[PDB]
């Protein structure tokens, strides 16, 4: 119940050209995040990206195990007193919208202590 | 399977671990098979004090964090085979700040106990004999024991 939680639509074309470090910066500025994030699959439980780990930066989202029903996890990791709620966000790719398709759900996420 | 807190709490760990931990220890996550990170299982090393006979060594061991973390603590242990009284065969290190049934507590920082498994190294604990031949030397034959400190020293030079 805190976690914020929201549907990406994806294009089956869209998840192999989708770049992780593209990825961040569209999940950054959709809910004002700020400079310091990190990434995790919130299934298998892996880091995939943070503001150190950027091992992943160049591959795409098929490249690092992300695929159809995968889920992720973003995180405000600054260590300021105001900080951004963690997004939850579930990866559903159907066939099919036009390709090229990320389309990020409209989530109300508030600043918390 | 593990809990958001969980997942939260060792997060907030790695990041005040970058802005504020002690000259030169080091602590990063494993990387998997797939090149990313693992979490729950973290590598640091342990650096002997100057002025001690574990001085020029830098001593590796392995956090692991339970899924109920922070409610219980860390695994830490040494290689196997590491020598020193308070330190199990197994390589798991005897730390009153490490047992759920003593001084852990959840605002625990990793700092807090790389410091705590430092301080160990020159100063063993009489309550906590974990490696029988160890506690033999030091208590009975402190020159055998100060010259395989001495080796060990050595073998994990820096």
């Amino acid at each position: 119940s805190k976690v914020c939680r929201g549907v990406i639509k994806l294009s089956s074309d869209c998840l192999n050209k989708m770049k992780l470090s593209d990825f961040v910066v569209l999940i950054r500025e959709k809910y004002s995040y700020p400079q310091d994030i990190s990434l995790l699959d919130a299934s298998n439980q892996r880091l995939l990206f943070d503001y150190d780990f950027e091992d992943l930066n160049d591959r795409t989202l098929s490249e690092i195990n992300l695929g159809n029903g995968s889920i992720i996890l973003f995180s405000d990791e600054e260590g300021d007193t105001m900080i951004r709620k963690a997004i939850e966000l579930f990866l559903d790719v159907d066939d099919e919208l036009p390709c090229n398709t990320c389309s990020l759900p409209d989530v109300e996420v508030p600043l918390i202590k | 399977s593990m809990s958001s807190l969980c997942l939260q709490r060792l997060q907030e760990e790695r990041k005040k671990w970058r802005k504020d931990h002690p000259f030169g220890f080091y602590a990063k996550p494993v990387k998997k098979a797939d090149g990313s990170m693992d979490l729950q299982k973290w590598e640091a090393g342990i650096p002997g004090k100057e002025g001690t006979n574990w001085a020029g060594g830098v001593y590796p061991i392995t956090v692991e964090y339970p899924n109920e973390y922070p409610s219980k603590p860390p695994k830490v242990k040494f290689p196997a085979g590491f020598y020193h009284p308070n330190v199990y065969p197994s390589g798991t290190i005897c730390l009153s700040i490490l047992n759920e049934d003593q001084d852990w507590r959840p605002a625990i920082t990793l700092k807090q106990i790389v410091l705590g498994v430092q301080d160990l190294l020159d100063s063993p604990n009489p309550n906590s004999p974990a490696q029988e031949p160890a506690w033999r030397s030091f208590s009975r034959n402190k020159a055998e024991y100060d010259k395989k400190v001495l080796l060990q020293a050595k073998q994990y030079s820096k």
